[PDB]
């Protein structure tokens, strides 16, 4: 029946050619076309495309669209299964309904029971009012999809629209947020009840914009430019990403050598001590094709969290960065890598950890913040971690933090050490202040006294006579070193003592 | 000849050193502290401190330098330039050794020294003279004598296009004067050579004009950085025969026998960036690779590791080439540069690329206001002809579509329903859209654009490589590749463009995406982590370009550099050295 045809075509139309057009006057595409660029080519197979909602009070059954508000289905990523949904803003908001969040939950469901990631494209002006507990228990549902599919099924959540209230929630528990630089936004309460409640007066885009969530929240992984690089990077990290927590890291072919050498890197470590380098570079030359996805770039920059290959194969990379607050540790830093960690050891995709930490960012703020809870998070991330752990310390390894990053009492498997490296209860001064108490009135006894605990224990030797560092070698072989290191760890199988789960700090 | 030691360091340093040991000699050299590194330290058999960095404590100090020459035994010492080339007290304490300073006699050193004195040893010696100009083109003779009377002159070398008198571009011969006005620079160069007792190879510069009528602005006694250019046509080591001379020597050839074949083109790679009114730039050279082979020849004294210290000479390296012909050398050179390497500073390889192409380069006619006539808004950029964002549409379009067939190739994909490679694709480049058709089989790919032209991709190129060299219809096409979200980032002449390649529907969508505006800046520099000033390297009034250095805060014992946000004028400044700091303090404001 050409009957047919049409009705597909009249669903195809959402609100309307004139809210399409103001959603594309936003610069915002719509619920199809974010789902047409993010799937192969004519990939994509639709679901409930003709759902209409149950709602029967305030006339809401005069106003029965199809679809009811969301476009929900599977499709692939260069031919890799994977299944979505996007809120259609020009269907009643793309509000969420008892009905709409069944349709989320029917490709969630489809996606556990197959072990497909599940991409959701967030575009609602939140939940329909009028359908009362019935948008609640909708919400509910998807929730606890989403904290059942937690590290079982990778959830990549893309905000390109306002997401306000429970919703937030959703996309807060899957396992990347991404946003949309100008577009999009997210919060539990609205500006105008801050404003109500607090008398304080923002915008939406101040309040939750991609930016505030991007640098100063830590609920944001990134902020893409607009609709359509969004939806481009999505699919460059899906193409790192295993498709569950069954199989392991996807391997595909690669251009590059095992065993590139970069001279360039002996010289990375400054000669001063007090001046930094970019620990990027280092990230860059390992790296595979030099390519780099970045996790949280412009958050906790004390730290860097991304994902690379090697030999074709996915890794996670967790390095300090001396250019911000000198590499220190602190609790934005630490819960930044440490869900990083957590998601990739969830997922048997290995770790490699580039540190030159000097210790944690002292400080009541710190310290009445919570430190000592968020600080053990990341440190709970690497002691439960089971995935192959590969270490290099490029310089500064001391006290606590160097215990933290992938240190060989976590159980890591290979703790490599540049030349430069400097493990150590802590510097220098302050270890000789204690060690030397009544010889500070003597300015020559303490300037001497360190001048010894520099030159005897500020290296990665004393560490190696105790096996601490499995060996100390020379920076340009690093790529060389690591990527058979990990290679050789492919069959790695380690067992954590049962249990329900984990009681890791909050 | 044995253990000759180098008062210099840099490119020259191995530029001589080069030398001396191809001709079996005892090298040696000298190092200040931030120069341990250094090429040139590494190239010669020994090496000795001279102190710190700078070289008003390492490289001029005569007390080290000497020290040094017979801590290591001299038998001929060599300054290279712009050091102690030119500096009598250095030349005397040599002969109070008999260290024979290799090069011209302390004596007519300070004769061509003097303005006054120059102008008068010209005159009698018949030396032409400004009387008393339209095109004023700086054109010099490089000429070589030795202490036993003899002496000749080796050619021309034009350098008018230079900025800020600083030399750019130089070559050789000059495409300007012919042969006879070429004799009576060269004959009377020469001439005035011996006139002033002239030892070495040195250079005297002349201001040719409209009519070839050439005068004399002055003789530079040492070794000139743009000999090369000279060499490369005379089949001469002006750094071997000045050795050989400086130890009592004849020349092996005559006057008869300097011949000067094919041409030469010398650019040099200086670490300034054209995009910020060439504002020099400091830091660690993180790629760096030139050519190396119509002759290429990379003179430098870096390598990739490296650092370019504030305690120097910004110039990275001297890229030479030559050929039969003129246009053969500034061609090989135009491939040279599209080919050179560089990361981690600001560098004016894509200005150099933009005056290699520049018509008036090409025509020869050029004066020495060239420079400040053609670039008197600093450099521009460069942009694309047609032909040209054609040929690197198609080969953008040709690199995208391997690269995305690659991504295809993932484990896990559905058995039978694999992603397949689309066809079709637009590659938007600099403002233009180029609809564009591939087909390609095993050999390369064949790129159809709307008007039923087609182009043959062949490249040896793959993800990864950040260099690629492709062939698209039968000729070169050299590209420095970069990734970014649709495509790369894509750069060949003084080019350096985003190009996008997207398919039809992509492109059809990212064309209702908003256009994306910078943000907004204070003017006010506030203090982002609550530290000590360690430096502030701005004056007040000074002028500053986007990203540059304004001051520097200790945090916890790592130093952190603050720096412009974009291009402005200090206006006040209120903290300096010593100074502490907490957030949000305004450290400087700005008009
Ligand atoms: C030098 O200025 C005094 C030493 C400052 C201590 C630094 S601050 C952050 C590092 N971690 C730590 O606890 N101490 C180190």
């Amino acid at each position: 029946l050409e009957q047919l045809e049409d009705r597909r075509a009249a669903a195809r139309l959402g609100g309307g050619q004139k809210r399409i057009d103001a959603q594309h006057g936003r610069g915002k595409l719509t619920a199809r076309e974010r789902v047409d660029l993010l799937l192969d080519e004519g990939s994509f197979e639709e679901f409930d495309m003709f759902v209409t909602h149950r709602c029967t009070d305030f006339n809401m059954q005069d106003q029965k669209p199809a679809g009811d508000g969301v476009v929900t289905g599977w499709g692939t990523i260069n031919g890799r299964v994977v299944y979505v949904f996007s809120q259609d803003f020009t269907v009643l908001g793309g509000s969420v309904s008892e009905t709409h969040s069944k349709k989320i939950c029917k490709i969630m469901d489809m996606a556990m029971q197959n072990g497909a990631p599940v991409i959701g494209i967030n575009d609602s002006g939140g939940a329909r009012i009028q359908e009362g507990v019935d948008s609640l228990a909708g919400y509910g549902e998807v929730f606890q999809r989403n904290i059942m599919a937690s590290g079982v099924v990778p959830q990549i959540s893309m905000i390109m629209g306002p997401c306000a209230g429970g919703a937030v929630y959703s996309p807060a528990m899957t396992d990347f947020i991404f946003m949309v630089k100008d577009s999009s936004y997210m919060f539990v309460t609205g500006p105008d009840v801050v404003k109500t409640v607090t008398n304080e007066q923002v915008s939406a885009e101040e309040l939750g914009g991609a930016t505030t969530h991007t640098r100063k929240s830590s609920v944001a992984d990134a902020a893409f430019e607009n609709d359509v690089e969004a939806l481009a990077e999505v699919r460059r990290l899906v193409d790192f990403l295993p498709l569950n927590n069954r199989e392991k890291p996807p391997v595909r072919p690669f251009f590059d050598d095992p065993d590139r050498i970069e001279p360039s890197l002996d010289t990375l470590v400054p000669d001063n001590p007090n001046t930094p380098y970019d620990m990027k570079e280092l990230i860059h030359k390992l790296a595979d094709e030099g390519d780099f996805y970045e996790i949280q770039e412009e958050f906790a920059k004390n730290i860097i969290t991304g994902f690379i290959r090697l030999e074709g194969r996915t890794v996670g990379v967790v390095a300090n960065q001396p250019l911000v607050l000198a590499g220190c540790l602190d609790i934005d830093s630490s819960r930044k890598a440490a869900r990083f960690v957590r998601f990739c050891d969830a997922f048997e995709i290995p770790l490699l950890t580039l540190i030159d930490v000097p210790g944690f960012l002292p400080g009541t703020s710190q310290e009445y913040g919570g430190v000592i809870k968020h600080g053990a998070k990341l440190l709970y991330a690497y002691g439960e971690a089971t995935v192959p752990m590969v270490t290099v310390i490029t310089r500064k390894a001391y006290g606590g933090a160097y215990v933290v990053m992938s240190s060989k009492h976590l159980r890591a498997d290979f703790n490599y050490a540049w030349p430069t490296a400097e493990v150590a209860v802590m510097g220098a001064k302050g270890a000789t202040e204690i060690i030397h108490r009544g010889d500070l009135g003597d300015p020559e006894k303490i300037a001497q006294h360190t001048a010894d605990y520099e030159e005897r224990f500020a290296n990665p030797f004393v560490a190696s006579e105790r096996g601490f560092v499995d060996e100390v070698i020379q920076p340009r072989s690093t790529r060389k070193r690591v990527a058979r290191a990990f290679a050789s760890l492919r069959n790695k199988s380690v067992q954590m003592p049962w249990k329900k789960h984990d009681n890791i700090p909050l | 000849f044995n253990k000759i030691l180098i008062a210099n360091r840099g490119e020259i340093a191995c530029r001589v050193i080069k030398t001396a040991r191809k001709m079996g000699i005892s090298t040696v050299a000298i190092y200040s502290d931030a120069d341990k590194q250094a090429l040139h330290v590494q190239m010669a058999d020994e090496a000795v401190h001279i102190g710190p960095p700078p070289a008003n404590q390492s490289y001029i100090v005569i007390d080290k330098v000497m020290a040094a020459i017979r801590a290591t035994g001299a038998q001929a010492v060599h300054p290279g330039y712009g050091f102690l080339s030119e500096n009598s007290k250095f030349a005397e304490a040599l002969e109070a050794e008999g260290v024979i300073f290799v090069g011209p006699p302390k004596g007519a050193i300070e004769a061509m020294g003097d303005k006054i004195t120059s102008k008068k040893i010209a005159q009698e010696a018949n030396v032409s003279t400004v009387p008393g100009v339209t095109q004023p083109r700086h054109i010099e003779i490089q000429v070589l004598c030795d202490s036993h009377g003899n002496g000749i002159y080796l050619g021309e070398r034009e350098c008018s296009i230079q900025r800020r008198n600083q030399k750019v571009v130089e070559e050789a011969p000059s495409p300007f004067l012919d042969e006879a006005t070429r004799r009576a620079m060269g004959e009377q160069a020469v001439a005035l050579a011996k006139a002033v007792g002239y030892a070495s190879a040195g250079t005297v510069e002349f201001i040719v004009d409209g009519q070839k009528n050439f005068y004399f602005l002055e003789m530079n006694t040492r070794l000139q950085v743009e000999h090369p250019v000279t060499e490369l046509i005379t089949g001469v080591d002006l750094v071997e025969q000045m050795i050989r001379v400086a130890a009592g020597e004849p020349l092996s050839i005559t006057q008869g026998d300097v011949k000067l074949t094919g041409w030469a083109i010398e650019n040099r790679l200086y670490a300034e960036d054209p995009y910020r009114g060439f504002l020099p730039s400091i830091g660690r050279l993180t790629r760096y690779r030139p050519p190396a082979e119509a002759a290429v020849r990379n003179d430098t004294g870096v390598y990739e590791g490296g650092e370019i210290s504030m305690y120097y000479d910004p110039m990275i390296a001297k890229l030479c080439t030559w050929a039969p012909t003129r246009a053969a050398a500034i061609e090989a050179m135009r491939i040279a540069l599209d080919s050179f390497e560089v990361e981690g500073i600001g560098h004016n390889l894509p200005f150099l690329s933009a005056v290699m192409d520049h018509p008036k380069f090409i025509s020869g006619d050029m004066t020495t206001a060239f420079i400040a006539e053609e670039y008197p808004e600093g450099f521009e950029g460069v942009n694309l002809p047609e032909t040209d964002l054609r040929r690197v549409a198609a080969a953008a379009a040709a690199m995208h579509r391997v690269a995305e067939i690659r991504r295809t190739r993932v484990s896990g994909r559905m058995d039978n329903h694999e992603r397949r490679v689309g066809t079709e694709w637009v590659v938007t480049l600099q403002g233009a859209d180029f609809p564009v058709t591939i087909a390609a089989d095993h050999d390369g790919s064949t790129v159809s654009f709307d008007d039923g032209s087609s182009m043959r991709v062949t490249s040896d190129w793959t993800p990864g490589d950040q260099l690629a060299n492709l062939m698209v219809d039968g000729a070169p096409l050299v590209l420095k590749v970069g990734k970014i979200s649709g495509g790369f980032r894509i750069r060949t002449r003084g080019a350096d463009l985003k190009v996008h390649v997207r398919t039809p529907r992509q492109a059809e969508l990212a064309r209702l995406m908003p256009e994306k505006l910078p943000p907004d800046t204070s003017k006010m520099l506030l203090c982002p982590m609550p530290g000590l000033i360690v430096k502030v390297d701005v004056e007040v009034g000074q002028e500053v370009q986007e990203g540059q250095a304004l001051c520097t805060i200790e945090a916890m014992k790592m130093e952190n550099i603050l720096r412009a946000e974009k291009k402005g004028v200090v206006a006040k400044i209120n903290a300096s050295a010593g100074n502490s700091l907490a957030v949000d303090d305004v450290i400087m404001e700005f008009e």
